């Protein structure tokens, strides 16, 4: 009571402007008295902070704190019975109200869990007021400080800096743990330290439950179990194995007898079971419409341009939408079109026939719009039954293109010329062919592959690039598109959209489809040789998976003849074997499966398991999946139909077996060209859950809703504990049970207490100890839009719009302004078709429903015949609506078509009105928005609306006053769910949730757990307790590079000296271990630190592995309502429906670990049980052995003393593993040959270079930001590539596919762009910085006009090195610009003006000068902050020619314009400039027009050589000297041998080294380095600083004898 | 010298030429005399008794 007297004093200077804070403060100033100063004098900071969220929204104050249900009935309303809410602030208008909560809290972890809970108990509001006829806006506020108005900010801190004493000299001078809590809610802002020693000063309570626990939990545990007693228990062991269980025959592995696996293998592959036939081309459908078009095409123009040059002008002019619908504004410029059509025949004698057959209409035929076909007679009568709906349509929107308007056209008089119907039957009446046929739903002739020459097996791939190539740019058509003719055994197709692509020079081709976007369609392929059309057939497939193939024929030539090349040993084996494979490698891209995925990556374990010499027994009835079709037969009809070919003949076919070895490890590798994809994500998803489920109710441990605060009922509790001591049953001396989970507890306590002592190889010393934005729901992971979000922006552009219309008083919304808000905030008509066009279909699916409920929200806000029985409602409508409850979800499968046409069709009445009314006065939304829909001729959508309309959806209270568990909603400032006394499994807040998700991986989906908020700050700090603890092991390789690179070169010196080295794996290595495993390993070890010796207690983290023992793991709400309709996972929903049938969408568990969440905490117990097991071999089979560890994967390496006799050692060393359950998968295999770890595998004498994934990833992974970023990642991966030596001829044809894919974008092409051709040697010896050199001086074939630049650099940059200071004064002379920094450079060294004419006087025209390119400071600072600190691809690449072939470069004023613009404005200069090399360097008088861009390459090559000089060299300066057979295929290693002209440790300099150049922008945000570091930050293309910092990285380049000694040289 | 297998063939154990810095067979040997002389393993002559 010493700061009472202030107290009053202190809060005065906060005016009671409203009746708010006028009732506050006569009850506050009449009570001297602590015991109300505390809640009723406490309860007004609360009051001051809620008043600001209803200022700055639109709001009206809750002065009376009351309920919903009665503040619905102020106003005339109907009882709904709503659930029992308080808010604290509503604002409610007509039919529409505003509910605005108030909370904040400081620390983000118990912020997230607060609007969590608020906007879950908001939205299970609406469908109980959704029946009463009202819906709601519900909002949340975000505050994570305080920032009140009404107060000056300097008097509120003095509250809880002077309130903070007052509590505790107020029960300290007279509610047990409700007090800390409010201390960690009042304090200041929180910079708080989060450690080990967080948990240590909380209230550790009992809940007579861990009792049973710890009687089944650390009984068995002593942990000092005798060194001299384990080696005679163990010998009784092995006496009882070797005579019990292995001579009767129940032993686990077998010595592979080597003929009976190819006996085995034959009917494995060979399916002789079905009725496939042999003739590769009939059973597949897409490779017949390969071989039908390309034998059809190899045994064998003004007014073009004019047509496309108006075509294209259409393309500009329909993307603004101005004609009021979507119709007519599309036969307007169809009556254009076919104008422009007509006004060709009065023109030439003959035209359409010799210049557009060949072109652009085939037979009945015309191209259009967007891409639309169009086909003659359908279109003639369109036209005449729109004027004569209309007797004059074309006499104001002829000419409604001038004003309101752009008003810039070119189209003459087709505009206004009306269309004589008496002229177009005569053209109409001339060509007349068999129209397009599109099918849905005997013997052969198909000429036999291997009867083919060499030639004419190219142009089948190059038919699969031109396919391949319509099949992708049939993603870019734009996402609404809605047809003018709409609606299965065989269709006659009328108009459809189309794709183009030429063969040769008179035929083309054609692609008919009809739906749009990225699912699955149903296509047809036509050719039209020369106007005669022939149909060819008709597939099913699926878009973005043939991306691979998509300009790679040479790439998929070139390496399908660099494998090939390896069996030049028996010449009558390769002529056979080539002609075989090159038919597989067209079968997998013309039919891309998971399937014929997961077998060709099943061989790479059965090739393992045929040169070793133990094969695990099980894995023959694990690599056979069975063909779902009869197109997985023809692909595994050539792999094994290989195997058997050349691993084994009946002679003996093992002459050079190493190469045979590769050649089979890159054809199991030819898996890696499909997609990584997961074609279809609703039955991924099922499958992830039924992965997820099996293990666990197969031995009965999962549960159905949890508490998720604490406490477990005992029906619950029971089925817990029994798991648990079902989990440590497992006695020793059994061999059944032995595919079970869990541990013998006998087993782990010698493998804990001989670790506790210092025998295993490793012992635990441990230094240095231990003991130092949007988030999303937790339902439905993976997806965009989580369902809480969808709400969130429509509540928000709903008060965006409420405030905008009442400053003012318009009353009047614009159906662009209504879609300016949410299409900003997601991500002037020109400006929405800018950024409307750049989603994606599964955000157009929802941006087409946040502007559908924010419509109707609106058309509510202002609102103040049901006999249409063709089909009565007596069993249809009522039933759906109520089944189906909401309109916006009813089904379109209830009813057939044309009842949607009629009941639609009901006359003219208050319904509707006529003339759309583009301003469109609010209130009418009702009725205006169907018209639209009317005239338009879609139904459905007019049928929800129609329906949606006509009201088809229907003193004990002060003891009581100090904060009690009661008493928590008083206050925002509260926090509520705060840690306050943690329990033996619970943290009295939250429950430790996760959520479901899948990975994506090659064979087999992995599952990832995403965690919670909670979650990562109480996953992170045992992590790194375990990453502590496995700093001081020494022989896990996870996240140590060091300890894994001596495991590899331990691994290459004794495969090659006699050894017997296995490699292992486990199955199912995640969901079978349990964190209480963890809890009975971690309770007996000692760790005594090196500071202090002594045994450290480990009970922070003992009482945190306790949460991750109860774990709550969710279901996806994607499966809950799948399973829902109609498989074991199955019988498990439908038997919890028998009991209380709530849906179980929680699963408390025992036994999870899920792949990514405990993970180093594994990483020492694949270690200790690993040493444990290496100790077993040390004393029971006299050998020395050393087991590495990576979490997953082992290896286990023996020597033997002075050749399979000791199946005993192994066959033993795999039972008592499954003791620990650490169980060996039946994918193992161990001999002495091959070993593999982390897939690097390991052959006699050298490794296998494995081609095929490193080609296979740069193919794929094309991520597109700008034209100079994609020529990083790709020249990234062509540095790797060639560690491995795949050759250079396929590095030169990825690296014109990444240049064609620029080529076809739009870009054009420029001088650096994509990375060079003719590259041999200087992947060796250089980075980035030196092939661009190589590439400009490339052009300058004759070598005469860079060499004076070159000169020029030897005058300077002798100069400016060390000893001289030679114009240290350069910061201010680059930063001129850079088309005169060269002309102070070159007069500085010195020569006349008619060299910098000669010089100067070249120029390339660039288009990132002034901005950079733009589609929704250099990069150097992006570039520092990295070291300062700390969707599927064929639908990422049409974004980069969708929102780059529109505006998209930027001037030096503020605008934008086009890129064929900018070429357009470019002159032609044959005088021997333009001359040099065609449409890349340019003449100086031909850039009159554009001017202002042209920058000169010689700046950029002196820049560049000053660059490298800085970086390596003293030899780039030189002339090339001319070049220098070995074998083709002896290769061997090199290292880089460069010579570096800086001192290295640059790890800092970088940062001291900007202050002498631009201080502001470091501000904000040695010997050599400083001359070279100004010319770097002026343009972005040049990257020193990102490779002086690291190094090389792979330095240990291993290439062929004929393509490392036949290249150049350039000494000094 | 190397580990006691043959380079080339991997699957044989007796009666080995003591060639160049690797083993060699008599069942393989025959196989590399019709192309030529020079090796096709270390690309090094070999001898011929
Ligand atoms: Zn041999
Ligand atoms: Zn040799």
């Amino acid at each position: 009571d010493e700061y009472v007297q202030e107290l009053k004093g202190l809060i005065r200077k906060h005016i009671p402007d409203r009746c708010e804070f006028a009732h506050q403060k006569v009850t506050f100033l009449s009570q001297v008295h602590p015991s109300p100063l505390l809640t009723e004098g406490f309860k007004l900071l609360s009051s001051l902070v809620e008043l600001e969220s209803c200022e700055a929204h639109a709001c009206q104050a809750n002065t009376d704190q009351r309920f919903v249900d009665v503040i619905l009935s102020d106003n005339g309303i109907l009882c709904p019975t709503l659930p029992k809410v308080i808010p604290d602030g509503f604002k409610l208008t007509g039919k529409t109200l505003i509910l605005l909560e108030t909370f904040v809290r400081v620390n983000p972890d118990e912020f997230e869990k607060k609007w969590k809970a608020d906007m879950s108990k908001l939205l299970n509001l609406k469908h109980d007021l959704q029946k009463s006829g009202v819906t709601l806006v519900p909002i949340v506020d975000g505050r994570s400080n305080y920032n009140n108005r009404f107060v000056a900010d300097w008097v509120i801190e003095r509250m809880r800096w002077l309130l903070i004493e007052i509590l505790k000299a107020s029960k300290s001078m007279l509610e047990d743990q409700e007090y800390q809590r409010l201390i960690h809610s009042l304090s200041n802002v929180k910079n708080q330290s989060l450690g080990l020693e967080n948990l240590e000063h909380l209230k550790r309570n009992s809940l007579d439950y861990d009792e049973r626990l710890n009687e089944s939990l650390f009984i068995g545990l002593k942990g000092d179990i005798r060194e001299s007693t384990v080696r005679e228990e163990l010998i009784k062991l092995k006496m009882w194995f070797k005579d019990e269980v292995f001579s009767k025959g129940l032993g686990k592995f077998k010595l592979t007898d080597r003929r009976e696996l190819l006996e085995s293998l034959s009917s494995l592959g060979a399916h002789l079971d079905s009725d496939v036939s042999s003739c590769p081309f009939c059973n597949n459908k897409l490779m017949e419409i390969v071989y039908n078009v390309t034998f059809s095409s190899v045994e064998r123009t003004n007014i073009e341009k004019h047509y496309l040059s108006v075509l294209s002008l259409c393309n500009k002019i329909k993307g603004l939408k101005v004609f009021n619908t979507r119709r007519n504004t599309l036969l307007f410029l169809d009556l254009i079109m076919v104008n422009l059509m007509v006004d060709i025949s009065e023109s030439c004698q003959d035209a359409i026939e010799s210049l557009r057959k060949s072109g652009l209409i085939v037979g009945q035929m015309v191209m259009l719009v967007n891409d639309r076909v169009l086909d003659i007679l359908e279109a003639i009568k369109l036209i005449r039954k729109k004027i004569g709906t209309n007797p004059n349509w074309v006499k104001n929107c002829s000419k409604i293109l001038e004003r309101s308007h752009p008003e810039i056209w070119l189209q003459l008089n087709t505009l206004i010329r009306q269309p004589d119907f008496n002229s177009l039957i005569s053209i109409a009446q001339y060509l007349v062919s068999d129209r397009p046929i599109m099918r849905y739903s005997k013997i052969c002739r198909h000429k036999l592959f291997q009867e083919m020459s060499s030639f004419e097996q190219m142009r089948l791939f190059k038919t699969l690039s031109s396919i391949s190539l319509s099949l992708i740019n049939s993603m870019k058509t734009s996402f609404s598109s809605r047809l003018l003719v709409n609606e299965f055994g065989n269709v006659r197709l009328r108009e459809c959209y189309a794709q183009r692509f030429y063969l040769a020079e008179s035929l083309v081709g054609f692609l008919f489809y009809q739906k749009t976007g990225e699912r699955s369609r149903c296509y047809s392929v036509y050719l039209s040789d020369n106007g005669v059309m022939s149909e060819q057939g008709s597939f099913y497939c699926d878009p973005k998976r043939f991306f691979l193939p998509v300009f790679s024929d040479e790439v998929l030539a070139g390496m399908c003849e660099e494998m090939t090349s390896w069996l030049d040993f028996d010449t009558g084996l390769m002529n056979d074997t080539g002609p075989i494979l090159r038919l597989l490698v067209l079968a997998i891209l013309c039919s891309p499966s998971k399937r014929n995925q997961t077998f060709l990556q099943g061989l790479r374990y059965f090739l393992m398991a045929f040169a070793n010499q133990i094969h695990h027994i099980d894995l023959i009835s694990k690599l056979v999946v069975e063909c779902k079709s009869s197109s997985e037969v023809v692909v595994q009809r050539l792999a094994v139909g290989l195997f058997i070919r050349l691993l084994g003949g009946e002679s003996d076919a093992s002459s050079f077996f190493s190469r045979r070895f590769k050649y089979l490890l890159n054809v199991s590798y030819l898996c890696h060209l499909i997609t990584k994809e997961t074609p279809d994500r609703l039955t991924d998803q099922i499958k992830c859950f039924e992965k997820f489920i099996e293990p666990k109710v197969k031995f009965g441990c999962a549960v159905v809703n949890p508490s998720l605060n604490g406490k477990l009922t005992v029906d619950q509790e029971d089925i817990m504990i029994n798991g648990l001591k079902k989990f440590f049953s497992k006695s020793l001396r059994d061999t059944e049970d032995v595919q079970t989970p869990g541990v013998c507890k006998e087993l782990l306590n010698y493998c804990v207490s001989l670790f506790n002592r210092g025998k295993l190889k490793v012992s635990g010393e441990l230094k240095n100890n231990p003991f130092r934005v949007v988030i999303p729901k937790l339902d439905e992971l993976g997806n965009i839009l989580s369902t809480y979000d969808k709400e969130k922006l429509v509540s928000a552009c709903v008060s965006s719009m409420a405030e905008r219309f009442k400053t003012k008083g318009r009353y009047n919304l614009d159906p662009e302004s209504t879609d300016y808000l949410i299409l900003k905030n997601l991500t002037s008509q020109e400006e929405l078709s800018l950024m409307y066009e750049t989603l994606t279909e599964e955000q157009v699916e929802s941006f087409n429903e946040i502007k559908y409920d924010v419509q109707v929200a609106l058309a509510k806000m202002a609102d103040n015949s049901p006999f249409g029985v063709m089909k009565e409602i007596r069993a249809e409508v009522s039933l759906h609506e109520v089944k189906d409850f909401d309109p916006d979800v009813l089904p379109s499968d209830v009813y057939k078509e044309l009842c949607d046409a009629v009941y639609k069709s009901s006359e003219k009445c208050n319904f509707f009105l006529e003339e759309v009314l583009d301003v469109c006065p609010l209130g009418l939304l009702l009725k205006n928005l169907t018209t639209s829909s009317y005239m338009e001729e879609e139904y459905f959508m007019c049928f929800k609306y129609l329906l949606i309309q006509g009201h088809f959806d229907q003193a004990d209270k002060l003891d009581k006053s100090y904060f009690t568990n009661a008493a928590l909603r008083n206050l925002c400032f509260y926090s509520e769910d705060s840690p306050t006394e943690f329990t033996s499994i619970s943290s009295n807040s939250g429950n430790l949730k996760f959520g479901l998700s899948y990975k994506e991986q090659v064979g087999s989906n992995r599952e990832l757990y995403v965690g919670d908020l909670n979650t990562k700050l109480m996953t992170r700090l045992v992590e790194d307790f375990s990453e502590a603890v496995g700093n001081s092991m020494k022989y896990t390789c996870l996240n140590s590079e060091k300890e894994f690179e001596r495991a590899i070169c331990d691994m290459k010196m004794a495969v090659n000296n006699g050894d017997l080295s296995c490699s292992y794996d486990h199955s199912k290595w995640g969901p079978t271990m349990s964190p209480a495993l963890f809890l009975a390993l971690l309770q007996m070890l000692e760790l005594r630190t090196p500071v202090d010796r002594s045994k450290i207690d480990l009970d922070s983290v003992k009482s945190i592995l306790k949460w991750h023992l109860h774990k709550v793991v969710e279901v996806p709400i994607n499966v809950a309502e799948a399973y829902c309709i109609g498989s074991l996972s199955e019988e498990f929903f439908h038997q919890t429906m028998q009991l209380s049938g709530q849906i179980p969408s929680h699963i408390m568990s025992v036994l999870d670990m899920g792949q990514g969440i405990l993970h180093n905490t594994s990483d020492l117990y694949g270690l200790i049980t690993e040493q444990f097991l290496c100790y077993a071999l040390d004393l029971l089979y006299d050998v020395i052995p050393v087991s590495y560890t990576s979490s997953d994967d082992q290896i286990t390496l023996v020597k033997t003393p002075s050749a399979a006799e000791w199946l005993e050692m192994i066959c033993f060393h795999e039972f008592l593993s499954s003791k620990l359950n650490k169980f060996v998968s039946p994918k193992s295999v161990i001999g002495t040959f091959v070993a593999e770890f982390k897939s690097r595998f390991f052959v006699m004498g050298e490794e296998t270079p494995l081609l095929t994934k490193f080609v296979s990833a740069a193919l794929h992974n094309v991520k597109c930001k700008t034209p100079t970023q994609l020529s990083e990642t790709i020249d990234t991966i062509c540095d790797q590539c060639i560690a491995n030596g795949v050759s250079t001829k396929i590095v030169a044809r990825i690296s014109k596919r990444v240049n064609q894919l620029i080529r076809y974008s739009g870009y054009g092409d420029t001088p650096f762009g994509a990375i060079e051709d003719q590259d041999v040697k200087d992947w060796v010896d250089g980075s980035r910085g030196y092939r661009l050199q190589r590439k400009i001086e490339a052009i300058f074939y004759d070598d005469k006009e860079t060499s004076f630049i070159r000169n020029c650099a030897r005058k300077v940059f002798n100069d400016i090195k060390r000893g001289r200071i030679f114009e240290e004064n350069l910061i201010n002379l680059i930063g001129r610009g850079g088309d005169e920094a060269l002309t102070g450079f070159l007069q500085y060294a010195g020569c006349s003006e008619q060299e910098v004419n000669r010089v100067l006087n070249y120029r390339w025209v660039n288009l990132s000068s002034f901005g950079d390119l733009r589609l929704v400071v250099p990069t150097l600072i992006k570039t520092l902050q990295s070291k300062l600190s700390r969707s599927s691809v064929a639908s990422g690449f049409i974004g980069f020619c969708k929102s780059m072939g529109s505006k998209c470069v930027r001037d030096g004023k503020g605008g934008f314009l086009y890129i064929k613009e900018v070429y357009s404005g470019i002159n032609v200069c044959i005088c021997e400039i333009c001359a040099l090399k065609p449409k890349i360097i340019y003449c100086n008088d031909s850039l009159n027009k554009v001017s202002q861009f042209s920058k000169p390459i010689l700046w950029d090559y002196f820049s560049l050589v000053l660059t490298n000089a800085c970086e390596l060299g003293e030899w780039v300066f030189s002339t090339v000297k001319e070049p220098q057979l070995n074998n083709q295929n002896f290769f061997w290693a090199v290292k880089p041998k460069v010579v570096r002209q800086i001192e290295d440790q640059l790890g800092m300099n970088h940062v001291l080294q900007s202050i002498r150049r631009n201080y502001p922008v470091l501000f904000d945000e040695l010997k050599f380095l400083d001359v070279c570091i100004a010319l770097d930050m002026m343009n972005e293309n040049l990257g020193i600083i990102s490779h002086l910092l690291k190094t090389r990285d792979n330095s240990v380049y291993i290439v062929k004898q004929s393509d490392c000694a036949l290249a150049h040289i350039r000494q000094s | 010298y190397g580990r006691y297998n043959c380079k080339c063939c991997w699957f044989a154990d007796t009666n080995l030429i003591t060639c160049n810095d690797h083993y060699l067979c008599l069942r393989c040997h025959q196989t590399m005399l019709r192309n030529s002389e020079l090796c096709h393993i270390c690309w090094k002559p070999l001898p011929t008794s």
